[PDB]
């Protein structure tokens, strides 16, 4: 049945076993997010959504923290704001200058997002310069610029889950880690079209487009 | 790093057959009957281990016929290949160097080590011989610290060494022949001081019978 | 340095000259808001002609010079517009703000 | 670039972020002012505890007291010091910065003693 | 003053279709389209500025991350017909080849205070 | 005093290999003596001697092993039908940790009665032994030692004739260290990438298969069934309150005999080296510091190890842990940031790079490394690679992120003075750096930077 | 109800109020971004007139229109107050009805339940 | 501004008429000259704009090097 819980003083009120996620999007506080996603399982990658909660030490990343009866959650405390500029500042290292020539550009989240929880500038210059991906060819409908990649894996349960085109996956470890099908495969499936918007980056476009 | 994308060579090629043996076929069978029915897609490891034992390497053609006998989609065998880093996707040849270059191992000269085989082989860490014969590897621990200086061919270790040592163990195997199946130039067995044993200095070791706990 | 806190004695001040003007028309005046160094007077439109004389005329304020009137669409309310005329108090050196409201057919009192 | 802002090491942005720690716009209608005369303030509280201060809250916030009763029960010192000043007079028009004018006479004048137009300093 | 569309000094253009100058242009001068061209790249098929709309303030110039668009110093193009004052993208080129090299003088005397 | 632990108080005679690790040898040890009167003993007199013994988890955690085997029991476990499951975690990678290795070659019959017994206190159907793929030789002889044990039947569908069920499997891992974290363990073992999930769920919950499976260390389950047979008390004898038993010290590094030895927790340094491993190199004016525990702990100072205590208590207030108790000592002859620099370079190589705060950072970490080597870089960029250090602690999936931010801080914390002087070197040797290392003339030229040393080309 | 012609105190032409059509809605979630922040006015614009809309000059290639609300559009805070707003005006509209997420409980642990018959499919992380 | 670090007088007439007003801007003339001066002698050094790359745009050398004032760069200018 439905339990209570406290998030930034209000009391919202959800079916048990949910995640503080939509906990928190019931009860009208925003929190930002990149890997999770509604219609996709629950990943819990990207770091973004982390909050605090009384009874944890550690923030709890919010898409996959079930909720329990009596949680108090702050999702404005100065932790919490530490908490994802320290997230962002990590993502943007390697991503690379491309927004005056992504397609993303002007809708992206990545922008939004940092933005709007980022800091203002940078700390990344480094001699060594960024890490840099190969461009992969999965058909004449998706374009991939796979540079702007972050991982959310949102292409992968996508295209696993929902459409059941197992091609899709990610090789390698660590940073070499490379979301595509590690050879010469296309992305064949009629919903293909869909991970164009679930990429909530540049690395895969509307090609056509 | 790790290469992670496939190109396909005439070697090394979907179209290429590879079939177990059939020694190592029942091995299979043996290996798959330890995990549940339904869950036999976690045999991929040993499978895949399998694979690279009959053939040299871990080809394209062995994840291939892995992910079949397993009915798994070969996109996620492609993920195991290539998150394990034993896993050795280029071919090799018949002795694989492998110096742990780790921090216990530098305290006690794994540069010199490192020195002595490149000396010996003109090759870089990721290279082959032109012969195929040898091949090096930069590699992190491999959890035998206590003997800091130390290599590994192909499964067995080969700790405690000296660069002079290091040469003379290479021509050994360069010959073919192998020097030693222990881990050193006999100074110790394995894990004691080099001072001889200061503890453990009885005949007979103490049963744990004589002390009960009444318990029962 | 925060910008907003060179305001926060002046805020109390002028929280305090709000509380006794609508102490001293309670029959007028709906309610003020206070915004850094803004003060801003809610009067109904019948509430213009003395809400006005007092400010203009009474000792404490003196609000002799016009600055500025105008209207602000604001399509949700039933009302639309909302008419703003801001004062200027020479003598004192503050400046008070005063709002009311009137439709495309409901007419506000002139202060010519 | 100026110290601490161009620091690579000690400043996060939300601690000098001052776009998002604007002050909120305050309004009060005369049921808030109402409360205020009633019940107190924050700062110097006129108000039982328990559940007939939240009882008192509701019943302001109901509309039980209006304002003009409000006015009239209050008492001669929460008049004098909480509408009018301590001496029982009103608040004059606040000012940010109060200008105290001086006029400059004799040879700093912009213009001879003929002229008319003085120098306000 | 009048515009001009830079080059690399490989002779490739410098304008990547961004469409910033597009947006941020407060009289709505600026039509741009675009398409991958044939090699494969990010280029313009129109850049067009109606020169009539134009309020020379240069925020199109102080927009654009690769410099490809700037405004250059002279003032001397009156016309005899409104036709003339619609540039397109050929005409916007052949001004930046035939200033550019007051525009480096330019550019390289303001380059660091921008 | 702690320390100086009795032979005969020693648990297992065969670290040294002169008895031998034949079932007739662990037989004369004494092992499987008794094991038929304890299956038949109830689970909860074996959960309740580990309460007593005070175990906790020497894998590294320290989370207290008899509750933990208690959360593998809810109340209606009857209800959750299927197999519950247990798995061993001897996939020991952590830089400096050799005591498993001992663990399973030396006594590896120990390690399956133990897996049996702590299987009997969590009601385990069958349990999987996940054994780093380098180690060959010992999963070999673990796999012959576990073939005795099935011909004997003291392992298999019949354990000791009690008609409890239990099966015992090996599954070998290949390279990858992060597979040592619980979850990217039971992940691996299911058959995909080891990386890990997040927690909750635990893996009493959900576990291995989807069924309640627990992790545990090879030598707290081998210690297991010498602490039944001994009794808690006298397990509680060995280490001062709520650290206390015998665990063991592989000692690495910059001594004049590296060694593997058992030991009193709770022991001095001093003691402990000087006794076991014929002290530091040069004598204990010659030490620059020691890392208590496998890699990812922070570093000790010279005056500060003097007189700390080897229980999980005191090393936490040096701020620091036993981890592993894999002990690393340098000398003043050492470069101490040529040794983070590569540990930075090994939590690089093993992060799994699911989550982005780790695998972002470890690669941030790594580039910083290098330039604090050749000493191409600002000062306050010390106070940077700081801050950067806390954008990964607490914000990860697992604790690969800790223990990758954990070493720099220690050094940061210790020898800052080092890098100072290092990069009074770089400055005054090559030339002025601004910060990440760029220089007067550094530029980029045809596709590569140029005029600048490039730390880690 | 609805005001009728010719006592509209605007003075917008009559055309407005007699062939034009509104439509008030809200805007729906982008499927391109996560974020709501534009979902929850109530926009109000005008449905498109066919010879009106827009053509391309014969000379530099420019969208010309003759629609002069083309580009016209108001936010109101509630569909109430919409719907007041374009009687008031005389304006004919239609209510398109806003569309929501169907809320469903998410678990992370779901996706390492147990299977006891055959994997239908291998999840992959 | 900075009218409160500087020093200057301000005019004031008596009648009202238009002989008045002229010698008011002639004499707000000269404060201007001396205005002026005194920030010509006081312009001290440090930034123009205020250093929040979320309010006002980055510097050209860092946009064409680093990616948040790119991207701030990008959504300010858009
Ligand atoms: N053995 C090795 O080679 C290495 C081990 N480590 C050690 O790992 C430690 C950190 O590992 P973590 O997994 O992050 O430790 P942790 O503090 O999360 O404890 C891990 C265990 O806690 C148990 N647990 C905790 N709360 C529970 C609850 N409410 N219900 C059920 N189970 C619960 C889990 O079952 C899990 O196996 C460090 O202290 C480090 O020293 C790290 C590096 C190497
Ligand atoms: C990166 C990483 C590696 C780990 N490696 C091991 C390991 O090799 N052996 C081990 O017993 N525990 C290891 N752990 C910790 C275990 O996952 C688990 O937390 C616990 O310590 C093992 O259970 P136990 O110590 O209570 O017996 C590792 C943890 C992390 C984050
Ligand atoms: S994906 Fe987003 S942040 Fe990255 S370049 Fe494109 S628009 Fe910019
Ligand atoms: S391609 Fe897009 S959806 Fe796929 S992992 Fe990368 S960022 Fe996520
Ligand atoms: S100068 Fe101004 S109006 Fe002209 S194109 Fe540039 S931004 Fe637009
Ligand atoms: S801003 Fe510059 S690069 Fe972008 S479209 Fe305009 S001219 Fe081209
Ligand atoms: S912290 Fe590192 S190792 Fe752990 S899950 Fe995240 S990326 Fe992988
Ligand atoms: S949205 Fe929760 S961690 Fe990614
Ligand atoms: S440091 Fe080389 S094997 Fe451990």
């Amino acid at each position: 049945a439905e339990i209570e819980l406290t998030i930034d003083g209000h009391k919202v009120s959800i079916e048990a076993g949910s995640a503080l996620i939509q906990a928190c999007e019931k009860a009208g506080v925003t929190v930002p997010r990149y890997c999770y996603h509604d219609k996709l399982a629950i990943a819990g990658n990207c770091r973004m959504c982390l909050v605090d909660v009384e009874r944890a030490p550690k923030p709890v990343a919010s898409c996959a923290y079930p909720v329990a009866p009596g949680m108090v959650v702050r999702t404005d405390t100065e932790r919490v704001k530490q908490a994802r500029e320290n997230v962002m500042e990590m993502m943007l290292q390697n991503h690379p200058l491309d927004c005056p020539v992504c397609d993303q550009g002007g809708e992206c989240d990545l922008q939004d997002q940092s933005m709007r929880y980022g800091r203002d500038r940078g700390r990344f210059t480094e001699i060594t310069g960024k890490r840099s991906t190969e461009d992969k060819n999965i058909g004449p409908l998706v374009k991939t610029s796979m540079n702007r990649c972050i991982h959310c894996t949102r292409c992968v349960r996508f295209a696993n889950d929902i459409a059941g085109a197992p091609e899709l996956g990610s090789s390698g470890r660590g940073n070499d880690m490379q979301i595509g099908t590690y050879l010469e495969k296309n992305l064949n499936t009629e919903l293909s079209g869909n991970v164009i918007d679930l990429c909530p980056v540049g690395a895969l476009t509307n090609k056509p487009y | 790093h790790i290469v992670s994308v496939h190109r396909n060579t005439e070697n090394n090629n979907p179209s290429i057959p590879f079939e177990f043996s059939p020694e190592n076929m029942k091995r299979a069978e043996e290996v798959i009957a330890k995990y549940p029915p339904q869950y036999k897609k976690a045999a991929v490891m040993p499978l895949l281990d399998i694979g690279q034992r009959q053939l040299g390497y871990t080809s394209i053609s062995v994840m291939n016929y892995v992910a079949k006998l397993l009915e798994m989609p070969p996109m996620r065998v492609y993920e195991v290949a290539t998150f394990y880093t034993m896993y050795n996707r280029t071919p090799m040849g018949r002795y694989h160097l492998q110096i742990c270059t780790t921090t216990p191992c530098q305290l006690c000269g794994s540069d010199g080590i490192m020195e002595a085989v490149q000396n010996t082989l003109n090759i870089k860490p990721g290279e082959t011989t032109k012969d195929n014969l040898f091949t090096l590897s930069e590699v992190e621990c491999l959890g035998a610290c206590v003997n800091a200086p130390m290599m590994a061919i192909n499964d067995d270790y080969y700790e405690d060494l000296t660069p002079e040592g290091t040469v003379k163990l290479l021509e050994d195997c360069k010959a073919g022949k192998m020097p030693t199946p222990g881990p050193e130039n006999h100074v110790r067995r394995d894990c004691e001081p080099a001072s001889g044993q200061k503890v453990l200095l009885s005949k007979e070791p103490h049963n744990v019978a004589d002390f009960l706990q009444e318990g029962i | 340095v925060n910008p907003a806190d060179r305001y926060l004695q002046h805020v109390s001040d002028l929280h305090q000259y709000a509380k006794y003007i609508m102490a001293a028309l309670p029959k007028y005046i709906q309610g003020f808001s206070v915004w850094k160094d803004e003060l801003t007077l809610h009067v109904a439109p019948s509430a213009v002609i003395p809400v006005t004389t007092f400010l203009r005329d009474n000792t404490s304020t003196q609000y002799k010079s016009i600055i500025d009137i105008t209207a602000v669409d604001y399509p949700s309310r039933e009302n639309r517009f909302e008419v703003v005329y801001n004062f200027l108090s020479v003598r004192h050196n503050s400046r008070i703000r005063l709002k009311t409201y009137a439709t495309e057919v409901t007419p506000v009192p002139s202060i010519t | 670039s100026s110290y601490p802002t161009n620091d690579i090491a000690e400043n996060p942005y939300w601690k000098r972020d001052h776009r998002r720690a604007y002050p909120q716009t305050a309004f009060f209608d005369q049921k808030t002012v109402t409360g205020l005369l009633e019940l107190g303030s924050e700062a110097t509280p006129r108000i039982a505890d328990g559940e007939a201060g939240t009882k008192a809250l509701a019943n302001i916030a109901n509309g039980g007291v209006s304002f003009t009763q409000a006015l009239g029960k209050s008492s001669k010192d929460v008049i004098y010091g909480e509408v009018l000043t301590v001496n029982g007079l009103p608040p004059v028009a606040p000012t940010l910065a109060p200008k105290q004018w001086k006029i400059i006479e004799g040879e700093a004048a912009i213009y001879p003693k003929g002229y008319p137009c003085r120098t306000f300093h | 003053g009048e515009h001009a569309l830079r080059r690399y000094p490989s002779g490739e253009e410098r304008c990547i279709a961004c469409k910033l100058c597009e947006a941020i242009c407060p009289a709505l001068a600026i039509t741009i389209d675009a398409e991958e061209r044939i090699d494969g790249s990010r280029r313009t098929t129109k850049y067009d500025i109606d020169m009539t709309k134009c309020i020379y303030c240069g925020y199109c110039q102080e927009s654009c991350p690769v410099d490809a668009i700037v405004e250059t110093p002279n003032v001397e193009y009156a016309t005899e017909t409104r036709e003339e004052l619609l540039y397109n993208k050929e005409k916007l080129l052949a001004n930046g080849d035939k200033w550019e090299l007051e525009l480096q003088y330019a550019l390289d005397a303001d380059a660091p205070y921008r | 005093q702690y320390g100086g632990l009795k032979d005969q108080d020693r648990i297992f005679q065969n670290l040294y290999d002169n008895y031998g690790w034949d079932l007739a040898s662990a037989r004369k040890q004494g092992d499987w003596y008794k094991t038929k009167e304890l299956i038949l003993k109830g689970d909860t007199w074996i959960i309740d001697e580990i309460k007593k013994s005070g175990l906790r988890g020497r894998g590294g955690a320290g989370f207290p092993s008899g509750l933990k085997w208690s959360f593998m029991n809810p109340p209606g476990w009857e209800k959750n039908e299927g197999p519950r499951y247990l798995v061993v975690n001897a996939d020991e990678g952590e830089p400096g940790t050799c005591k498993d290795r001992e663990i399973m070659r030396k006594d590896p019959h120990k390690l399956v009665e133990g897996c049996l017994l702590a299987g009997r206190a969590m009601n385990a159907t069958a349990a999987y032994i996940y054994i780093r793929g380098e180690f060959y030789n010992e999963a070999a002889v673990l796999q012959t030692a576990i073939n005795e044990a099935y011909a004997a039947g003291l392992i298999g569908k019949d354990a000791c004739g009690s008609g409890y069920d239990f099966d015992v499997y090996i599954h070998r891992g290949m390279g990858a260290y992060v597979c040592g974290e619980e979850t990217s363990l039971i992940e691996s073992l299911e058959g995909k990438a080891g990386k890990p999930r997040l927690k909750p769920p635990f893996p009493a919950g959900v576990g291995l298969f989807g069924r309640p499976s627990t992790v545990t260390n090879v030598e707290t389950v081998a210690v297991a069934p010498t602490i039944l047979r001994r009794g808690g008390d006298w397990f509680a004898s060995f280490g001062r309150e709520r650290n206390s038993g015998t665990k063991l010290f592989c000692i690495s590094g910059n001594v004049n005999e590296p060694c593997t030895v058992e030991e009193e927790m709770s022991i001095p340094l001093r003691e402990l080296l000087e006794k076991h491993c014929g002290g530091i190199k040069g004598g204990w004016d010659n030490l620059l510091g020691v890392i208590p525990g496998g890699c990812s702990v922070p570093i000790l100072p010279k005056n500060i190890c003097e007189d700390v205590l080897m229980d999980f208590d005191a090393l936490k207030d040096v701020q620091s842990g036993l981890g592993t108790a894999a002990v690393i000592v340098i000398n003043k002859q050492q470069d101490v940031i040529r040794a983070i620099q590569r540990f930075a370079a090994f939590y690089k190589h093993e992060s799994c790079g699911q989550c982005t705060p780790c695998r972002e950072g470890t690669t941030w970490l790594l580039k910083a490394m290098d330039r604090f080597r050749t000493g191409q870089a600002k000062e306050r960029e010390i106070d940077m690679l700081y801050e950067l250090t806390k954008d990964i602690e607490g914000h990860t999936i697992c604790a690969l992120g800790d223990a990758a931010a954990w070493p720099i801080q220690g050094l940061i914390r210790n020898f800052r003075p080092e890098m100072e002087t290092r990069m009074k070197k770089f400055h005054d040797e090559v030339g002025a750096v601004s910060v990440g290392g760029w220089m007067k003339d550094a530029r980029v030229e045809k596709g590569k930077v140029v005029g600048a040393p490039l730390p880690g080309v | 109800d609805n005001v009728p012609a010719h006592e509209i105190v605007s003075g917008a032409p009559a055309e407005l109020s007699r062939n034009r059509v509104v439509r008030i809605y809200q805007q729906a979630k982008p499927a391109t971004q996560s974020g709501e922040y534009g979902t929850f006015a109530w926009r109000l614009d005008w449905d498109i007139v066919d010879v009106a809309n827009r053509w391309e000059n014969d000379l530099i290639g420019w969208q010309s229109s003759g629609d002069y609300m083309q580009a016209t559009q108001m936010k109101f805070t509630s569909k109430e107050s919409a719907i007041k707003f374009a009687n008031k005006q005389g304006w004919d509209f239609y209510i398109q009805e806003p569309h929501h997420r169907k809320f469903r409980v998410k678990q992370y642990a779901n996706n390492f339940v147990h299977s006891y018959g055959k994997l239908k499919h291998i999840r992959t992380k | 501004d900075a009218y409160d670090k500087v020093d200057f007088d301000v005019p004031v007439g008596m009648n009202g008429d238009c002989y008045d007003r002229y010698l008011i801007r002639m004499a707000e003339f000269r404060q201007s000259l001396r205005i002026i001066e005194q920030c010509c002698n006081d312009m001290p050094a440090g930034a123009v704009k205020v250093e929040d790359f979320k309010i006002n745009s980055p510097p050209r050398n860092l946009m064409k090097e680093d990616m948040e004032a790119l991207i701030h760069h990008f959504l300010l200018y858009t």
